C-alpha cells in the first residue's frame, strides 16, 4: 500500500521568462502588458472629442470659410485633428501664441460662440463690406473669415474707432482679432487712408499696441500683405477696448468659455465612436487596467505606463511538466 | 528548482490531479486515486493572488496627460520633453522587464517550496511505518485502507 | 530529558505587508516612510526665510507703501509668501519677467537696499514732487512707491534726462524702474509735455527702448493709465544709463546682491520659527533621514522622495506567533 | 514559510525566550529554561541591519530644489513640469511599494531559514542519541545534565 | 547561507576541484580524486549567464541626446532640465545599487541551493549503504571501487 | 571508502556586495558599471565633430576675422567648443535666439557656405567699402565680419534698398544679418543719412521689422553703438526680401543646410581623434555596452545610464572559501 506526493500538470502552453531561464512552460499565467487597441477615437470621461474635419484649431476659431459645418460644439474632452486638416490661416500671417491657445482649449465645458461686435451696426463711420479677399475665397468668390471683420476706409476717411465690450457672460470670453500689414505704403492709403495708423487693445490684464509693418515680401496664396492674429481671455466682469485708426481686423464673433482642467490634442485618422475609455492613444482607445502598454507613448487619460517590451507574461501556476 | 522537488526528486506532474496544485496519489486495496491537498493549494492561491494584485494595484495610474506641441523656435524645449518621455520609457521598460523576471523565478520557487514542505510534512508523520521509495512516494509497512489514507492527507494519521 | 529548537515571540503588534500575504504581525520592524511634519516654517541650512507679511515679492521690491515694516532683510535661504500677501503692484501694469526675478532672488547672501538716484538732488530740471497717486495711497493720502520716483514735467518743460550709475559695490545691483503709459494723449501733455517721448536704458548687456503706449482701457484701481516695471542685474564695474524725455518712473532705490545657488518660494500660513531642518514643505518642516515621505510633493532642501503610500513598514524581526 | 519551520513544523514562538531571535528550550533534571543562540541571532541582526541600511543609505538625497512658477502664456511648460513631477511620483511610489513588499517576504524567509538551519545543526549533532519528536524537539536517550545541554547549544556535544 | 550548505555543514571549498562549481571528492583503494558534477555545473552556468544577460540586455540603450543650453532669462527652464537630469540620476543610482545587491544575495543562495540539492541527491541514492559523517561526506559500508564511484556521481549506483 | 560533495574555490579576490553582507569574496564576477573613459573626442556614428578652434558658433557663423582657418566643414555629428573659444560677436550687441540656432546646427549633413549677396555687384547706389571697425580688427587694422556687409551711405544719400534671394538649393538656407543701432542721432546721419530709417526682412514664414534704437550706452570693446544679429531658415523654393533705408548689416555670405536629427554641443579641451564611439562624454568617449556609467551625466549618443555608484560588481561565481 502506497501514497505519493505530486503536482498539477496540464495542456497549457503558456510561457514566461524567468531570470535564470528563458521560455518556461507553466500551467497558468496572467498578462501584465496591454498590446491591443480599439481602432476608434473614444469618449474620454463621458464626453466626446471635438472634431474639426478639414479645418485646424486656427481655421475653426478664425472662421475660415471652409469650416461652415463644424460650427457645432458644446463641450469636449479633447480635440482631434486629422491628416486632412489644413484649412486654417488662409490670409498669410502669424497666429500669436498659437500652441498655447491650442493647449488651453484642449478641453472645455460650456462653450458659446456669440456676436460680440455686430457687423451691420457696430461700425458706422467705416466700411464694413468690401473687406474680402481671394486668399480667403468661398465657392470661387472672394470672401473672408466668418468671425472677423475687415474694416476698411469709408470715402477716403478712417476716423479713430473706439469700440468696447463688457463681459456679462459670467465666464471667460475668448476674443480674437488681427492686424493687417499691407505690402507697400501705396496700399496703406487706398485701404486705411491714415498713413500712420495704429491698433490698440486694452483690458485689465492686457495692454498691447500694434503698428503697421509695411514691407516687400514674397506672395503667399498670392498675397504680399500679411495678417497677424491675436487672442486674449477676458475675465467675467472685465472690459476690452479696441481703439484703431486703420489695419484693424476687428472681432465680429467671440467665444464664451469654461476652460478644462488639462487635456491635449490628438492627431489621428481613426474614426470617432460613441464608446467610452479611460486611456486614449492616436491609433485607438486602450481598454486598460493592466500596469503597462506598448501601443503608444503619447496618450490622454489614465493610462498604463508605456513600455518597449513585447511580452510581460507573469507566471501564476507552476512549471508545466505533463510528461506525455 | 531551488528546493529540488518539482522537476527534481519528484520528476513529473500529474494531469490526473485536477482539484488543486499539490496533492497525493495513493494506491490502496480499494483502488488508486488522486486528491488535492486543499490546505496548501488554497494558501498558495491566496499568495499568488496577492502577488498579482500587488504588481497591478500598486501602479499609481496616470491621470490624463499627453505630450506637448512646440514651434520651430522651441527646439530645445521640444527635445527636453522628448528626453523626459524617453527617460520614463527606459526606466519603465527596464523595471517592468526585470520585475516580471524576478517575480517569476520567485513564484516557481514558491511552488517548489510548497511541494517539498508537503512531502516532508507526510514523511515526518509516517516515520518508520513507511519506506521512502522516491518520486515522492512512501510505501506502507502496515497496509492501510481508504480511512487511514484520509487520515494521512488530513494530517491526523498517528502511530510513530 | 529533552532539547528543543525554537524562535522568539513577543507582545508586538507591528504589521508589515509581504508579497504573498497582507498584514503580517512581526516581532520587530522599522518605518521607511516619513509621514509627520513639524508645523513650522524652519531655517534652511542655518539661515532663515525672508518673510514679506502682507506684501508679495513685487510690492517689497517696488516699495509699495504698505511694506514699510519688512524693510528688514540681510540674507535668506528661501522666501515665504502667505494667503495675506496681496500688496504688490498697486498702480496697474505689467511686471516684466516677474517669475524669473522671483526665481533668481529666492536665495541671497549679502543684500543691501541703497539710494541709487537720490530724490532731492539727482533730478534738477524736473519735478520730483507731485509724483503721487490715489492708487498707491498711504494712510488715506495719495502716495507712491518708496523705491521709485515718478518724474513729471517742470513748468511745461521736460528736458531729455541722462542720469547714469556705476557699480562700485563689488556685487550685482538689481535696478528696477517703470514706464508710464497714460490713458490719452491729453494726459501725456499735462504730465510729460513732450508729445513724443521715449525712455532708454543702456548698459553693457542691456539695451532696450520703451515708448508710450497711449490708449483707452478699463480702470484698474480707478486708473486708466498703466505702468510697466522692468528690472536688470548690473554686474560689478558696469554702468547703467537712463535717458528719457517723459514717462520715466526712475529708480530712487536699488539693491545690492549676491545671488544664491538655487532655492525657491514657498506659500504657507505656517509660523516661522528659530528651528533647523534639511527638508521644508509648505505645511511644515520634515525631520528627515528616511528615504520616503508622503507629506508634500513640492519641497525645498534635501528631501526624502515624495510617495503616495500610506504605509512603508519594513520587517526586521520574524513572524510573531505568541500562541498564548 | 519557504523553509517550513516558523509557523511550520515548529508551530509557535516563545515569549519566554527574550535574549535573542532563535534558541533552545531544554528540560533537564535540574530544571527547564530558555537560552538564545547567540551566534545565529547576532549574524541575523548584522544582516537585517545591513539590509535596512542599504534601503535607507543608498538613496541619493535630493539637494535643494522646488517646483517652478509659470505665467498664463506658459501653460505648455507648466504641464511639462507637472508631467515630470507626476512622472517621478508614479515611479517612486511603485518602486517603493514593491521594494518593501519583496524585502519583507525575503526577511521573513531569512528568519525561517535561520530557524531551520539551527534545527538541522542540532539534529546532525545528536544523531542516534536523541529521538526526533516534532515541534523542533529532540528527546535524549542518554539523559543529559545542564553541562551537556550547554555542549549542545554550544556546538561541542560529541557522541555520534 | 539560506540553504546552510556552503560555509555551512560543508565548511569550506576545494581549490583542488577545478573542472566545475560543484562535485565529488572520493577516496578509493585505487586513489583519491576530484571530479566536477557536469550536469549541475552546466545548469548553473546557463542560469547565471541568463541572469547576467537579462541585467545587461534589457537596458533600453539611450539613443543619442545631451543636456541643453539656456540663456540668462531662462533660469526656470534651466532648472527644470536639471531637475529632470538629477531625477533620473537618483532613480538610476538607487535602482542599480539595490538590484545588484538583491541579485547577488539571490546568486549566492542559488549556489548554496545547488550544493545542498547535490548532497541530498547522493544521500537518497546511498541510503543505508553509507554513513553520513559530515562536511558532505558519506562513508561506505560496502567498500566500492572507481567503477562504483562513477556510478554514484553518474546517478546510477543502485542498491537501496 | 568515501565519496564527498563540494564546491569550487580559487585564487580569486573579487568582492561583491550582497543585501545581508558587504564585501564578499567570490570565485567569479562581472562588472556592470563603466568607469573608464577614452581621453579623446571621437567620431559619433561614423562622422566627426565640427571643431571651431578659438571661435564659438557665433563667430564662425558671422565670419569673425579670427575664424579664417576653420572655414572648413562639410558634415558633422556634433559640435565641440573649447576653453579657448571666445572669438564671436566682436561688435557688441545681441544675437537673437542664439541658443536655439546653436541647438539646430548641432548636427548637419550637407553644409555649403555660399555668396548670397555679392559685395561688389549687389549694392550699387550704396557704399560697400568703409564698412569696417576697430572692434572687429584684423592683423591690427580695422576690418569686419567676413559673411556680413556693413552698408553705409553713398555721398550723403541712402536710397531705399530692395534686394531679394530665391532658394534654388533644394535645401534650407541659413541667412544671417544684423541691424546697427548708433549711439547718438549724430552718427545716424554721418552713417546712414536718412534720420528715420528701418530695415525690413520678409519671406513666407518670416515678417519682422527693425528700427534704430538710438541711445547712450557704455562702451563695449570701445564701441557705444550696438549690433543685433538675426537669422532665419529659408525653405527650398522660398524668397527672402531685404528692404532697408539704413542700419542694415546685409548678408554677404549665407549657408545651405540639411539639419540633423538631434545632437548637441560638448565643451571640452580633449583632443579630437579618428576613433569611433557610440557614447561621447566631455572628458572622453565611453566604449559602452554595460548598462551603467559613472563618468558624466551630460553625454551624446547611445549611452549607459549615468549613476553615482563607485562599484556595481555582480557575482557570477560562488562564495570563494579556499580553506587553504
Ligand atoms: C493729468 C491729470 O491730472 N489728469 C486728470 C484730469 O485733470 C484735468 C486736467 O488734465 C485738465 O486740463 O483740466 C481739468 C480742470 O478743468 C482737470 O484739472 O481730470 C480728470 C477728471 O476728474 C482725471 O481723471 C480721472 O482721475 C483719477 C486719477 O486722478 C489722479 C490719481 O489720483 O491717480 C490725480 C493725480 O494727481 C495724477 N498724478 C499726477 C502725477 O499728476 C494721476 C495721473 O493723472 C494718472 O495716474 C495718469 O494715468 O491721476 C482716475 O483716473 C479717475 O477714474 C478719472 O476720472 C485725470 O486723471
Ligand atoms: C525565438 C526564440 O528565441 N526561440 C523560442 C524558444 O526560446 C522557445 O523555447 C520556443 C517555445 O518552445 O519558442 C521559440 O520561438
Ligand atoms: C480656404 C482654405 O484655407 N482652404 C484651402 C484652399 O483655399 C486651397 O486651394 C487648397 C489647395 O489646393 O487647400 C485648402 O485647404
Ligand atoms: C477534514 C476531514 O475530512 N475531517 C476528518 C475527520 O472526519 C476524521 O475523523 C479524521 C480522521 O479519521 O480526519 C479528519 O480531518
Ligand atoms: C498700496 C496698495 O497696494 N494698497 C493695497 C490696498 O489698497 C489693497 O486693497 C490691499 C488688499 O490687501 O492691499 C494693498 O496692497
Ligand atoms: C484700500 C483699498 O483699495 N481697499 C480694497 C477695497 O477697495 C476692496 O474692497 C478689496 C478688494 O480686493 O481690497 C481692499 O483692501
Ligand atoms: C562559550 C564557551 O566558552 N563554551 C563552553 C563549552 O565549550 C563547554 O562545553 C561548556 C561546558 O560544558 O561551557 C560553554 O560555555
Ligand atoms: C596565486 C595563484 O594561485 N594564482 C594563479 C595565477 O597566478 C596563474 O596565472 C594561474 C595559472 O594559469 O593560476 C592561478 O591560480
Ligand atoms: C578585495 C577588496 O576589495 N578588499 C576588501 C576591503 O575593501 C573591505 O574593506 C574588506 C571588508 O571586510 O574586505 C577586503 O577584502
Ligand atoms: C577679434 C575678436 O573678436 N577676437 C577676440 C579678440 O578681439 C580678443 O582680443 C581676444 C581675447 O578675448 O579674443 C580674440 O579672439
Ligand atoms: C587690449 C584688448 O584688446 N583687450 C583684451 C585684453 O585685455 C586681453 O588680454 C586680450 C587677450 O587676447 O584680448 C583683448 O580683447
Ligand atoms: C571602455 C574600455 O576601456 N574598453 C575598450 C575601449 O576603450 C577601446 O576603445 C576598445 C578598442 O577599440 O576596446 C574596449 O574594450
Amino acid at each position: 500500500d502506497t501514497i505519493c506526493i505530486g503536482y498539477h500538470a496540464n495542456n497549457s502552453t503558456d510561457t514566461v521568462d524567468t531570470v535564470l531561464e528563458k521560455n518556461v512552460t507553466v500551467t497558468h499565467s496572467v498578462n501584465l502588458l496591454e498590446d491591443s487597441h480599439n481602432g476608434k477615437l473614444c469618449k474620454l470621461k463621458g464626453i466626446a472629442p471635438l472634431q474639426l474635419g478639414k479645418c485646424n484649431i486656427a481655421g475653426w476659431l478664425l472662421g475660415n470659410p471652409e469650416c461652415d459645418l463644424l460650427l457645432t460644439a458644446s463641450s469636449w474632452s479633447y480635440i482631434v485633428e486629422t491628416s486632412n486638416s489644413e484649412n486654417g490661416t488662409c490670409y498669410p500671417g502669424d497666429f500669436i501664441d498659437y500652441e498655447e491657445l491650442r493647449e488651453q482649449l484642449s478641453s472645455v465645458s460650456s462653450f458659446e460662440k456669440f456676436e460680440i461686435f455686430p457687423k451691420t451696426s457696430s461700425w458706422p463711420n467705416h466700411e464694413t463690406t468690401k473687406g474680402v479677399t481671394a486668399a480667403c475665397s468661398y465657392a470661387g468668390a472672394s470672401s473672408f473669415y466668418r468671425n472677423l471683420l475687415w474694416l476698411t476706409k469709408k470715402g477716403s476717411s478712417y476716423p479713430k474707432l473706439s469700440k468696447s465690450y463688457v463681459n456679462n457672460k459670467g465666464k471667460e470670453v475668448l476674443v480674437l482679432w488681427g492686424v493687417h500689414h499691407p505690402p507697400t505704403g501705396t496700399d496703406q492709403q487706398s485701404l486705411y487712408q491714415n498713413a500712420d495708423a495704429y491698433v490698440s487693445v486694452g483690458s485689465s490684464k492686457y495692454n498691447r499696441r500694434f503698428t503697421p509693418e509695411i514691407a516687400a515680401r514674397p506672395k503667399v496664396r498670392d498675397q504680399a500683405g500679411r495678417m497677424n492674429y491675436y487672442w486674449t481671455l477676458l475675465e467675467p466682469g472685465d472690459t476690452i477696448t479696441f481703439e484703431a485708426t486703420g489695419n484693424l481686423i476687428a472681432p465680429w464673433y467671440a467665444f464664451a468659455l469654461n476652460r478644462g482642467s488639462g487635456s491635449g490634442i490628438i492627431t489621428s485618422d481613426a474614426p470617432v465612436h460613441d464608446c467610452n475609455t479611460k486611456c486614449q492613444t492616436p491609433h485607438g482607445a486602450i481598454n486598460s487596467s493592466l500596469p503597462f502598454q506598448n501601443i503608444h507613448p503619447v496618450t490622454i487619460g489614465e493610462c498604463p505606463k508605456y513600455v518597449r517590451s513585447t511580452k510581460l507574461r507573469m507566471a501564476t501556476g507552476l512549471r508545466n511538466i505533463p510528461s506525455r | 528548482g531551488l528546493f529540488g522537488a518539482i522537476a527534481g526528486f519528484i520528476e513529473g506532474g500529474w494531469t490526473g490531479m485536477i482539484d488543486g496544485w499539490y496533492g497525493y496519489h495513493h494506491q490502496n486495496e480499494q483502488g488508486s486515486g488522486y486528491a488535492a491537498d486543499q490546505k496548501s493549494t488554497q494558501n498558495a492561491i491566496d499568495g499568488i493572488t496577492n502577488k498579482v494584485n500587488s504588481v497591478i494595484e500598486k501602479m499609481n495610474t496616470q491621470f490624463t496627460a499627453v505630450g506637448k506641441e512646440f514651434n520651430n523656435l522651441e527646439r530645445r524645449i521640444e527635445n527636453l520633453n522628448k528626453k523626459v518621455d524617453d527617460g520614463f520609457l527606459d526606466i519603465w521598460t527596464y523595471n517592468a522587464e526585470l520585475l516580471v523576471l524576478l517575480e517569476n523565478e520567485r513564484t516557481l520557487d514558491f511552488h517548489d517550496s510548497n511541494v517539498r514542505n508537503l512531502y516532508e510534512k507526510v514523511k515526518s508523520q509516517l516515520k518508520n511505518n513507511a519506506k521512502e521509495i522516491g518520486n515522492g512516494c512512501f510505501e506502507f509497512y502496515h497496509k492501510c485502507d481508504d480511512a487511514c489514507m484520509e487520515s494521512v492527507r488530513n494530517g491526523t494519521y498517528d502511530y510513530p
